RNA sequence: UCUUAAGGUAGCCAAAUGCCUCGUCAUCUAAUUAGUGACGCGCAUGAAUGGAUUAACGAGAUUCCCACUGUCCCUAUCUAC
RNA sequence: UAUCUGGUUGAUCCUGCCAGUAGUCAUAUGCUUGUCUCAAAGAUUAAGCCAUGCAUGUCUAAGUAUAAGCAAUUUAUACAGUGAAACUGCGAAUGGCUCAUUAAAUCAGUUAUCGUUUAUUUGAUAGUUCCUUUACUACAUGGUAUAACUGUGGUAAUUCUAGAGCUAAUACAUGCUUAAAAUCUCGACCCUUUGGAAGAGAUGUAUUUAUUAGAUAAAAAAUCAAUGUCUUCGGACUCUUUGAUGAUUCAUAAUAACUUUUCGAAUCGCAUGGCCUUGUGCUGGCGAUGGUUCAUUCAAAUUUCUGCCCUAUCAACUUUCGAUGGUAGGAUAGUGGCCUACCAUGGUUUCAACGGGUAACGGGGAAUAAGGGUUCGAUUCCGGAGAGGGAGCCUGAGAAACGGCUACCA
RNA sequence: GUCGGAUUUCCAACGGGGCCUUUCCUUCUGGCUAACCUUGAGCUUGGCGAACCAGGACUUUUACUUUGAAAAAAUUAGAGUGUUCAAAGCAGGCGUAUUGCUCGAAUAUAUUAGCAUGGAAUAAUAGAAUAGGACG
RNA sequence: ACCCACUCGGCACCUUACGAGAAAUCAAAGUCUUUGGGUUCUGGGGGGAGUAUGGUCGCAAGGCUGAAACUUAAAGGAAUUG
RNA sequence: GCCCGUCGCUAGUACCGAUUGAAUGGCUUAGUGAGGCCUCAGGAUCUGCUUAGAGAAGGGGGCAACUCCAUCUCAGAGCGGAGAAUUUGGACAAACUUGGUCAUUUAGAGGAACUAAAAGUCGUAACAAGGUUUCCGUAGGUGAACCUGCGGAAGGAUCAUU
């Protein structure tokens, strides 16, 4: 959360190992990677102090699968959110419409400040947690 | 499901088998083997409702046993042997070989020649990756594994494989302005001379195959199966050529040439 | 298990029962074409019906339509092949203006009939 | 009879869902390790398909790996003094993955007296190239120097117990060990 | 019709008020002159001689149940005076 | 086949129902026992109970033989015919039945595994071990009983067994026989220095490291910490390796070590024609058993996006410590509050959560069709659950298995 | 001009594609040396890019149109076929009566969500306000 | 203040209405089988019955919500004949 | 003429109802709690191990007090080792009592509600201004329909006054 070193255990990407006994320059070293489907990784992904193992840009995850786009509600849980998809569904009898909401958790990296009414885009990954299977890849709300 | 599904039933059994569904109300299942469970003809309904050989499951076991027939260069007596598309099958009595082929209309058509196109076939490379002791390899729609091959050979290309070595003779890649074969979809056996291709990052690229009616329509990448260059063939085209003619027009052309 | 052998009705009970007229005229027919009961004539409307519902869906489509002209051209053969069509008539007026006594006096128990050599429907 | 499936547990609704399976073999779940130190009893468990587990317990030995010098040497685990996860672990004296423990790594200190033989602390011509040639570089860290004349390095093993029966680790090196040790002095 | 000043209204009841009476029906039990509910031609209930109801409270008066036990089957033993 | 009619009034026009009418791969029942055709069939109540008998066993040229079986033996002084029983291997997790449970649970369409599957798979094996070792030591290649059998006994007794003795592996801890090259850890030569050729030896396949090759956007000149093949130490210094998708720490190769050790015919039939350095020596071809490996396959497992009947006479629901998320560990074939340790009050909800009912297994689909529709789907195929109610497990690749076991309960 | 139908000179209604009208269909650059400044003796071998593809930004949200995967197979719609018709089923054939092949086993949004290119009318939605604004 | 004209806004009606309605009748009850400007609420034959085991508000009287069993072939609306 | 309500007769239906009663009550901060599984244990039985301490000349031996070598047999103990029988801590978890609505009511004494009632008794409440116009909301009284007091309505017996 504010500092990188917050949890009692240590947080690195596993299997990325910086000398310590070698003294050249850029000392720390981590490993990002492109997510694919035209995604840019940002800045703060790139040169971020933050781990987050369960991120799309420098974690242990991979995107592939359904790609969602939809507007936060809520943010007061920690290193993920929750997406707001309104869609709406059309029955036969009466040949018209009518709006169903789903609400849908999605895990977001510190590489993103999101706050509510951001409209966020993400991208399906293997189950990150009991209600999680997305990761926000995209935000464009400024 | 609690185990592997050992049965099949008829008229729960793929299209392109042809069985009727009186006479029995079990399909010949076919077991693990170099083709799909759908895209694939078993040895016994081969025999059995394609040329009439044999026309009892007691006499096909026999004839299996007996060693009086091979698949590939190989007896293989299993009496459900699952033999798919491009797959050779000769018979040394009279020494005919069968190519099991897709007609037109889109089921598994027999093809009937000699011991060249017997001995050469075709192939269709699924993932080309490294083993282990850094080996490179292939692997194809049938499983006929070629080990080393020449590092031009990438995803979506073509082989001919001469069933008895184990070197590639002739290689086909993937490119504008070459005679294909549509094995999946509702266009079960086209050849309509690939024009171009939408990648669609992200995968289910789709190609876009015109016959030579200038029929053009579009499939999956991963059902179309380039065999051969513009102009000749590698094998033999089926009656047919893969045409896929308009309805009013074949129907005419049947009343008029029945 | 045994896999479904399927069947399917041929005639149609008309909606209502007793008509003096209907009753009446399918009565008619039956003595002047020779049927010994009435779920005969039920069923020989039933595939009028059936026909006539066909030429109907096939009209209710745009003209030139490959799928309009398969079918009409099917149906066209079939009805010249059993011949109650004169087969110089590609109207299709007729075809859909078929009614059950044009119908019934082409089968082959009126033309045995009326070739004489059975001297009475019955008899035939 | 642990099982491993979402069924038995309450949809993120708030609701409860209702017993629509017996529960399968297939997720089944079984007992942790909790493996402790000395007189290894390596006890072997069949799994789906086969592929024996190897649940470790009592262990005695296990290889370490340092990542500055590029060497892994089997050494003997003294205790486990950190754990991130239960301070109860620590108290028992358990071997989990990603445990602190202390190791004797005389292994580790005789093969640094072979690899650059140099006085610590206060002979043929080839090992006096060879010593210098690989001289200039013994400058690891103070912490390490004074952890090494101490005589018990710090490592984490990081390998599986419960799942191969090694607890395979590495040394603590840099900032790793520099915020392990400010734990440990840390109430 | 006799008849008074009026002829017991609302309520309640074998009620601490019912003689007959251990009233009749149901329930509580194996069995109940007990208890509760219900019925009222109520010997002789009944409206500040207050009627009916009522949470809480009661060293008030009855019934049942659980627990518990020498009240008892069926008594025995110990201590102090 | 886009249809109506009878019924309120003395009479009339009406909203309105009660009827009449026609169908049902919708049943039951009463009257008809005349004939080609496949044949629905104990589902509704009782997923209630079962007396009986069956429904899972298994062989080839190619695993072990001798019920004290058969006859030719004429190739066997060890046999290659038959070989019942028993051991070994495999199957029995298929099939068939029913619809009890089950309301985002199944299921349908569509996805993901870069989050994992894999008996026989299957396309083929893998010149790497003579571990007090240049000689404890067989590799013309080791050891024992558990079975049938020879007899003994136990109860009314069970697909019950205690026994004493013979015998086999795809059994066991073992075990080894077949080269050859290149690199790497140490090392008798220099009162020095751009050397190792002898030797001690290590480098196949499972688990932890950590890195290198795991590089393509884009090019011009000084520098140093030390000379690295070699023209003239002005220095020409290049040929130096580099695999797909959009993406991974991907498939890979190597480096001191960890392996307590799982391993690379101590199985059997069929052809046996060539040469002599005489051994039955050297060699001659096929077929079921295997691999700690992948070359897709029959299979399982979770999982993405949408879609399910009636109810507000159900508006709040979700916790001693799972109730949404973060870190770490454990367990799992791996993902994951799946389970543990440590924070906030997090998640769902009038767009109907939650709760209740279902005379609810979900689909393809079944009955009329102008259209739009209303009911049904237990049942011939797919998927799921169960095999009295619950649970828990061994073998097995795969079972929460019930024509497998254990324990408690109509 | 040839009934079981087709034009090479066209008064017209037209599905449509490019040209310029303050409007380059929206790019800085190359592979096959690209429909063209280039050119002995009427057959024109480098300037203005996209006919098959990549390095650099937006391919900004939603409701329609042909396609593809395919909406399991059955079952319905239903071409063909003497089960003697018909329900059905995918059967069924003889001329050189003694040496062939097959006509076939189909073109039908089959409660309808998800992916790909050109079409943007209709109804919203965000672009530059006491300029953190676009161009270099 | 009044009259004569134009209004804007709100309360009422007789032309055999070409409009609508079963008809009384209606400037809306028209622009609705040539059926669609936007929305909310209510009814599905008459009784049982506005009766609920229930749930809420009220000190009470009572209010809101609100059935079913069962019964019935009629109940009712608008004219038209004494 | 139609017609309303008590009351009496018959039958049916539903409701209330004392009886702290009887359909997975699904889970208790619950208590007992088999059985399987993982496990902290002494491994009661077993195969190959050292003949040294036992009766031994022998093969080799100046056949005069010492030996590679087992056998008819027992010793003071260390491994390749499943592990029974049993047993300590757990984690799943059958089945016995409990702050819960039901998706039947049962046995329910009793409580004159409703519809059918049969040619019932008592008076007309309404239909005409039904002889007191009718009807709604509320309140009270009386055998019964009803009556009365308050606010309104016309669905009135008045579309109407100068």
């Amino acid at each position: 959360e504010l500092t990188v070193q917050s949890e009692r255990a240590f947080q690195k990407q596993p299997h990325i190992f910086n000398n310590p006994k070698v003294k050249t320059s850029k000392r720390t070293k981590r490993w990002y990677k492109n997510a694919g489907l035209g995604f840019k990784t940002p800045k703060t992904a790139i040169e971020g102090s933050y781990i987050d193992k369960k991120c799309p840009f420098t974690g242990l995850v991979s995107i592939r699968g359904k790609i969602l786009t939809g507007t936060v509600v809520s943010t007061k849980m920690h290193r993920t959110i929750v997406i707001r998809r309104a869609y709406l569904h059309y029955i036969p009898k009466y040949n018209r419409y009518e709006k169903r909401h789903k609400n849908v958790p999605v895990h977001v990296s510190p590489a993103f400040r999101v706050q509510v009414g951001d409209i966020v885009t993400v991208g399906q990954c293997r189950p990150i947690s009991k209600t999680v299977r997305f990761n926000v890849v995209k935000v464009s709300a400024a | 499901a609690r185990g592997p599904k050992k049965h099949l039933k008829r008229l729960a059994a793929p299209h392109h088998w042809l069985l009727d569904k009186l006479s029995g109300c079990y399909a010949p299942r076919p077991s693990a083997g170099p083709h799909k469970l759908r895209e694939s003809l078993p040895l016994i309904v081969f025999l059995r409702n394609r040329l009439k050989y044999a026309l009892n499951g007691r006499e096909v076991k026999a004839i299996l046993m007996q060693r009086h027939v091979k698949v590939d260069g190989k007896v293989r007596t299993d009496t459900t042997y699952p033999a798919g598309f491009m797959d050779v099958i000769t018979l040394d009595a009279t020494n005919e070989n069968f190519r099991l082929v897709y007609d037109v209309k889109g089921r598994f058509a027999v093809h009937r020649i000699t011991d060249e196109e017997a001995s050469y076939k075709l192939g269709k490379v699924k993932k080309v990756q490294l083993g282990k002791k850094g080996v490179p390899y292939v692997v194809t729609h049938d499983g006929r594994t070629i080990r080393y091959p020449d590092p031009n050979i990438k995803v979506n290309d073509t082989v001919k494989i001469d069933l008895a070595s184990g070197k590639i003779t002739d290689f086909i890649k993937f490119d504008a302005g070459k005679l294909v074969y549509v094995t999946g979809g509702r266009n079960l056996g086209r050849i309509g001379t690939i024009v171009h291709k939408e990648r669609h990052d992200g995968g289910f690229d789709l190609v876009h195959i015109k016959d030579s009616l200038d029929n053009t329509f579009v499939t999956r990448l991963n059902n179309v199966f380039v065999i051969g260059e513009q102009g000749k063939p590698y094998i033999s085209l089926p009656k047919g050529k893969g045409i896929k003619l308009s309805i009013a027009e074949e129907r005419d052309r049947r009343r008029a040439q029945q | 298990p045994r896999a479904p052998r399927t069947y399917s009705k041929t005639y149609s009970t008309p909606k209502r029962p007793y008509e003096s007229s209907r009753l009446d005229a399918e009565l008619k027919l039956a003595g002047e074409f020779g049927l010994k009961n009435k779920k005969e004539i039920y069923r020989i409307s039933f595939q009028l019906s059936k026909i006539r519902r066909a030429a109907r869906d096939l009209l209710t489509r745009d003209e030139k339509d490959p799928k309009r002209l398969f079918e009409g051209n099917a149906l066209i053969r079939r009805l010249v092949r059993v011949g109650v069509l004169s087969e110089d008539k590609k109207k299709l007026d007729y075809v859909l203006a078929l009614k059950v006594e044009d119908f019934l006096e082409r089968r082959l128990q009126t033309q045995v009939y009326k070739l004489g050599l059975a001297k009475s429907v019955h008899h035939a | 009879g642990i099982s491993r499936d979402s069924r038995h547990k309450r949809s993120a609704t708030g609701a409860k869902r209702a017993q629509f399976r017996k529960k399968r073999k297939f997720e089944l779940g079984r007992q942790p390790a909790n493996t402790k130190i000395g007189a290894k009893r390596i006890h072997s468990v069949r799994t789906r398909g086969g592929n024996k587990k190897y649940r470790a317990l009592r262990i005695e030995t296990g290889n370490f790996s340092w990542a500055s010098e590029g060497i892994s040497k089997k050494t003997r685990i003294a205790g486990v003094v950190y754990h991130p996860s239960n301070n109860e672990l620590v108290r028992t004296n358990t071997l989990t993955k990603a445990a602190i423990v202390q190791i004797d790594a005389t292994p580790f200190r005789q093969w640094f007296e072979a690899h650059y033989g140099q006085t610590l602390g206060k002979k043929s011509k080839n090992a006096e190239r060879k010593w210098a040639a690989r001289a200039a570089s013994a400058k690891i860290e103070s912490s390490v120097e004074s952890q090494f004349s101490a005589g018990r390095l710090y490592a984490c093993i990081s390998s599986r117990p419960g799942q191969s029966g090694r607890c395979d680790g590495y040394i603590l090196e840099g900032e790793e060990l520099a915020f392990y040790l400010r734990r440990l002095t840390a109430k």
